[PDB]
C-alpha cells in the first residue's frame, strides 16, 4: 500500500527560538532548562536537540515560545549558563515556521527531498529541521516565509 | 436509520471459522436497527505472500497490476463474507472501484435492506489535497464513511483498543475509552500501527468518529472522535506512552548552512527509496557555519543510508557520517500538553530518576520524543507512564 | 498469427515458473506471433479456495463462488502480466469484448484475459461457472487463433498410462471426438466442456507442457472428415475411481428410471456410465446399473435402498473395486472385428468382462480393479499401439 | 467449475437390435459372439451388457447393426445358440435411438433425472439406456421418436 497524503502548507510567525549552546550530553541537563522554564509558567513548543558531539559531550536545546515571553525565558536560562558549563545562550525573535502537513510521509522520502529541493530553488535557506510521518517543519527567517509558502503550494500542488 | 461501517483486518479474517463468525456479528449489527457497510482485508497474511510474490516476478512491480494483485486478494476475503452473511439470512451486495461503487448505488442498495461489501474507494472527489501511493482497505473504510454520512467507522482486528502504552511493558497500562484524532495521528506517528495514518487523517478531515475494536470480544473498544482544538482547555489530558526500536539513526557531520545541502542528502535518499523520518537539524555553529543532520530509518535500510552518504562525504563535503542500529524511541502524546507548562520538565525528571540519558529530542504541538539506548525503553516508558498517572 | 496460452496450475505455482512462462510467452511474440494469454489460479489455489467456500457456507451461492475464483485467477494474470512487462513486453489485461483485446492486439500488445456466460449458439444450454480452460478456447474461438495452447506439466496425450504400459507414446495429433470419448472415460488433461467448445468452433488444441520444449498432442480435426482408410485405434484409458451401484427388479415402464435418477439427482450424487439392457418378458422388469465416485457411493447406496423399501425394485447392489478400460478410435466406426479382438484380448489375459457400454468410436468394460493394468496392457499391445 | 454443455438431440432408425439372452458370464463367451459377427464381417455400433445374476451366473448381450444386417446376424448366433451356451436369440428391426449429445453431464445428475422425466411426461417407455459424459443415449420404439425428441428439446431449451 504505502499510501500517504498531503493536505496542506502552514506559516508562523508567533514564536521566538532560544538556543542553549554546549549542554553536557548526561542525564538531569535537560530537566534543570525546562524546570526552570517551567517555574517561571513559560509554555512552550518545538524542542529540538541533535546528538553530542564526541569531542566534548556537548549538545545543544533549542525551544520555541511565543515572542512575548522570549527574552524572560532567555533570561531565565542565563541563571543556569555557569553551573551547566554551557558555551552561551542564543536568542531570536525573527522566526519563521513553515509546515508541510498530512499523514504517511515515511513511505514516500521523496516528500521530504522534493520539500528541501522547492526551498533550495527559491533560494531560502533551512536554518532548523524536525519532521515527522505527518508534518514536514523548517524554522527559516521570517521574511521568507511567503515564498517558501508559495515553494511549497507549487511543488506539491497544494493551495 | 443508524449508519455503521465496519472493516475487518487480516487477523479477524484467518479463517472460515472466523468468517463465520465475523459474518454473525455483521448480521447482529444489522439486526441491532443499523445499516451496514463492510470492508474487509485480505485474510490472514495474505498481502504480505502477495507481496512477496510481486517482487520475486518484477523487482519494480507496477503501480497497475499491484493494484489487481491486491485487489483480488481482498476479493477474496469479500466472497467469503458474502457466502457467510447470506447463509446467516442477510442480503449481501458486492461493490468494487471508486465512483462500481459510487456512494449512490451504496445508499440505494442499503436502503432496500442489503449488506453492502465494498473494495477500492477513494472518493468521489470532484478537497484539494495531495495523495500518494495505493488506497487501502481501512482508507475506503473511513471514505465510505465520509461519502455516506455513517454514525461511526468501525475497525475491527485482534486489538481490543488503543491503550496508554504496551500492556506488556508496562502492568498498569489501560485501554483508552476515547481520544481526539490528532492525539491518535501524533501515536500512530511514533509507533502505534494499530491504524493506517492515512485512513485517520481522513477521518478527522471528514469529521468521521473511528472505534478500534476486537472482532474476537464483545469490547467496545477505543473511539477515536472530535478535534483536539474543540476540547475545552481544563479537561485535556495526556494520551498515552508509545515505544519503538524498530528503527537506526543516522547523522550527518558538518553540513554546510547554506541552501541545497539538505536536498543533497534527502535527495540521494530518496533515489534509494531509503524511508527516512523524525529528521532533526538544530542552528548551525557560526564560527564553523555548518550543522548536523540526524534521521531515522527502518534498520535493514541503515546499511544501504550508510553507503548512499558515505560516498557523497568523499565527494561532497561534510565531515562524517555516523550509523547507530541500538536506538529506541520513547514519546508522550497529548492534547494537555499544549498550553500547559512543566510537561517537558516532568518528562526529562522521569527519565532523569531513572539513570536514563536523553540523547535526541523532537516535538510535535502535543508530543514530546526522544531517542535513547534501546535497552533502557521499558525503563523509559514505565517511569513516564507512572510519572503523569496514566491509567490509573 | 494468433496464440492462445492457457497455463494451468502446475505451470504458475511459484515466482520462478511465473517468469519462466513470461519468457516463454514474449518468445512467443517475438517469433511473429500476437498473444493472448489466460491463466489459472497458481498451482491447488482454486482446491483451497473450494474448500474455504464450502466451509463458510454449504452450498455457496453461484454469484460468489465465480467472484471467489475469478480472484484467485486474477492474482496469477496480475503476477504474469508484472513479469512479461519486465522482459520488455507491453501488458495489457483484461476483466473485456474480443474488439477491445483485438484492439490492443494491434497495438503489440500481449493480452492477459481472466475470464469473461460463453455460449457457441444461442440455442445451446450451460451450466456451471466457466473455468480458464473454456474462456481460453473462447477467446481462440473469437478472435479465431490459430492454434489454443493447453499449457501443463502433462507435455502431450498418450495411447495408454506409461507408468504402466511401458509402451505407450505421445500422440501426433487426435480429432475432436476421438479426445472427447478419452476425456470421457479416463482422467481429464482439458475440461471437457472447453474441448466441446473447441470442437463446435473447429479451433485446434494443442496439449503441451511448460517445463519442456516438446510440441505435445494437436487436437484438430473432426472425425467426421478423416477418410475411412486413414482411420486409426487412437488410445486406451483406465480409471478405478467409481463404484458401481445396480438397482434390480425395476419394472419396464414409462417413469421409473426417473424416480431411480430424480432420487440420485436430488443427493447431488455424480452418476455416470448408465445402463440398461433389455427387460424380461416373463418378469416384466430389467435392472439399471450406474457409476458414480467412490466417496458417492455410500449415499446412493442409502437413498436407493430407501426407495427399495417402498416396494420400487428387488435389491440394490454396491461395488467398490470395480475398474474401467476404453479403447477409442476413429477407426473402430466403419470396420467389423475391433469388439471381437477386444473381447479377445481381454480373454486371453483371463479377465472376465463384467459390464459393456460403448459410443460409435469407443469401446468400454468394467472389470475387477486389481485386472486393470493386465487389461490395459493386453489392449495396448493387441491393437499395436506403439511398438 | 463443473462446466456442461448441453449442445442438441440426435434422433436415429436406422439399425436393428439383436440380444443374446442368458451368456454365460465367464472369460471368452463375449468373444465368441463378436467374433461370429466379424467373420461374417458385419459392423455393429452400440453394444450393451449389464452385470450378470447371482442366482444363474449368465447375462444377455445386445448389440445394434445396420438394420438391414439384423436378420442375417440374428441367424448367425441362432447358429451357436445352445450349442453348449445360450438361451435364445431375439431381433428387432423397429427400434429407435434417442440421444441428448453435450460435454461435461456427469457432474449435473439433474441433466440425466430431466431427460427420463421428459421421456416419461411424454409417456415414452425407455427399453435401453447408455449414456456418458457426453452423451445420454436411449432405445425406445421407432413410433415414439417424434415425441421423444419434442419432448427433450422443450426440457432442455435447445429448440429444433
Ligand atoms: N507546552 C508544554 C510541552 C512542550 C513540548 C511539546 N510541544 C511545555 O511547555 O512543557
Ligand atoms: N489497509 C490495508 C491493510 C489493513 C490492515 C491489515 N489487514 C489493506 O489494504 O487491506
Ligand atoms: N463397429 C465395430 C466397433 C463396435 C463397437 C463400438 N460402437 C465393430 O463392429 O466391431
Ligand atoms: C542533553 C540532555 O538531553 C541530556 N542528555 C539529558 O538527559 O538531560
Ligand atoms: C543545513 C541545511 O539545512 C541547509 N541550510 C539547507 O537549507 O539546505
Ligand atoms: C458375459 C461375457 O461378457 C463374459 N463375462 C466374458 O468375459 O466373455
Ligand atoms: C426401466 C425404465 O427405463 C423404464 N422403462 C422407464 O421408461 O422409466
Amino acid at each position: 500500500m504505502e499510501e500517504a497524503v498531503l493536505t496542506g502548507v502552514a506559516t508562523d510567525k508567533s514564536e521566538a527560538k532560544v538556543t542553549v549552546l554546549g549542554i553536557s550530553d548526561k542525564p538531569g541537563e535537560a530537566a534543570k532548562v525546562f524546570r526552570a522554564l517551567a517555574d517561571a509558567e513559560i509554555n512552550i513548543d518545538m524542542v529540538l536537540q541533535n546528538v553530542s558531539s564526541v569531542e566534548d559531550g556537548t549538545t545543544d536545546i533549542t525551544f520555541t515560545c511565543p515572542r512575548s515571553d522570549g527574552r524572560r525565558a532567555m533570561e531565565i536560562l542565563k541563571k543556569l549558563q555557569v553551573q551547566g558549563n554551557w558555551t552561551n545562550v542564543l536568542y531570536d525573535d525573527q522566526v519563521g515556521k513553515v509546515s508541510l502537513v498530512g499523514a504517511g510521509m515515511k513511505s514516500h522520502p521523496g516528500v521530504t527531498a522534493e520539500f528541501m529541493e522547492a526551498l533550495r530553488d527559491v533560494n531560502v535557506n533551512i536554518e532548523l529541521i524536525s519532521t515527522s510521518e505527518i508534518r514536514i517543519s523548517v524554522l527559516i527567517r521570517e521574511d521568507d516565509l511567503d515564498a517558501a509558502a508559495r515553494a511549497l503550494h507549487e511543488q506539491f500542488q497544494l493551495g | 436509520m443508524a449508519l455503521v461501517v465496519q472493516k475487518y483486518g487480516g487477523s479477524s479474517l484467518e479463517s472460515a471459522e472466523r468468517i463465520r463468525n465475523v459474518a454473525e456479528r455483521i448480521v447482529a449489527t444489522k439486526k441491532a436497527g443499523n445499516d451496514v457497510v463492510v470492508v474487509c482485508s485480505a485474510m490472514g497474511d495474505t498481502t504480505d505472500e502477495l507481496l512477496e510474490l510481486a517482487a520475486a516476478v518484477n523487482p519494480v512491480p507496477p503501480a497497475r497490476e499491484m493494484d489487481m494483485l491486491l485487489t483480488a486478494g481482498e476479493r477474496i476475503s469479500n466472497a467469503l463474507v458474502a457466502m457467510a452473511i447470506e447463509s446467516l439470512g442477510a442480503e449481501a451486495q458486492s461493490f468494487t472501484g471508486s465512483q462500481d461503487v459510487t456512494p449512490g448505488r451504496v445508499r440505494e442498495a442499503l436502503d432496500e435492506g442489503k449488506i453492502c461489501i465494498v473494495a477500492g474507494f477513494q472518493g468521489v472527489n470532484k478537497r484539494d489535497v495531495t495523495t500518494l501511493g495505493r488506497g487501502g482497505s481501512d482508507t475506503t473504510a473511513v471514505a465510505l464513511a465520509a461519502a455516506l454520512n455513517a454514525d461511526v467507522c468501525e475497525i475491527y482486528s485482534d486489538v481490543d483498543g488503543v491503550y496508554t502504552a504496551d500492556p506488556r511493558i508496562v502492568p498498569n497500562a489501560q485501554k483508552l475509552e476515547k481520544l481526539s484524532f490528532e492525539e491518535m495521528l501524533e501515536l500512530a506517528a511514533v509507533g502505534s500501527k494499530i491504524l493506517v495514518l492515512r485512513s485517520v487523517e481522513y477521518a478527522r478531515a471528514f469529521n468521521v468518529p473511528l472505534r478500534v475494536r476486537s472482532s474476537y470480544s464483545n469490547d467496545p473498544g477505543t473511539l477515536i472522535a472530535g478535534s483536539m482544538e474543540d476540547i475545552p482547555v481544563e479537561e485535556a489530558v495526556l494520551t498515552g506512552v508509545a515505544t519503538d526500536k524498530s528503527e537506526a539513526k543516522v547523522t550527518v557531520l558538518g553540513i554546510s548552512d547554506k541552501p541545497g545541502e539538505a536536498a543533497k542528502v534527502f535527495r540521494a535518499l530518496a533515489d534509494a527509496e531509503i524511508n527516512i523520518d523524525m529528521v532533526l537539524q538544530n542552528v548551525s555553529s557560526v564560527e564553523d557555519g555548518t550543522t548536523d543532520i540526524t534521521f531515522t530509518c527502518p534498520r535493514s535500510d541503515g546499511r544501504r543510508a550508510m553507503e548512499i552518504l558515505k560516498k557523497l562525504q568523499v565527494q561532497g563535503n561534510w565531515t562524517n557520517v555516523l550509523y547507530d542500529d541500538q536506538v529506541g524511541k520513547v514519546s508522550l502524546v497529548g492534547a494537555g500538553m499544549k498550553s500547559h507548562p512543566g510537561v517537558t520538565a516532568e518528562f526529562m525528571e522521569a527519565l532523569r530518576d531513572v539513570n536514563v540519558n536523553i540523547e535526541l529530542i523532537s516535538t510535535s504541538e502535543i508530543r514530546i520524543s526522544v531517542l535513547i539506548r534501546e535497552d533502557d525503553l521499558d525503563a523509559a516508558a514505565r517511569a513516564l507512564h507512572e510519572q503523569f498517572q496514566l491509567g490509573g
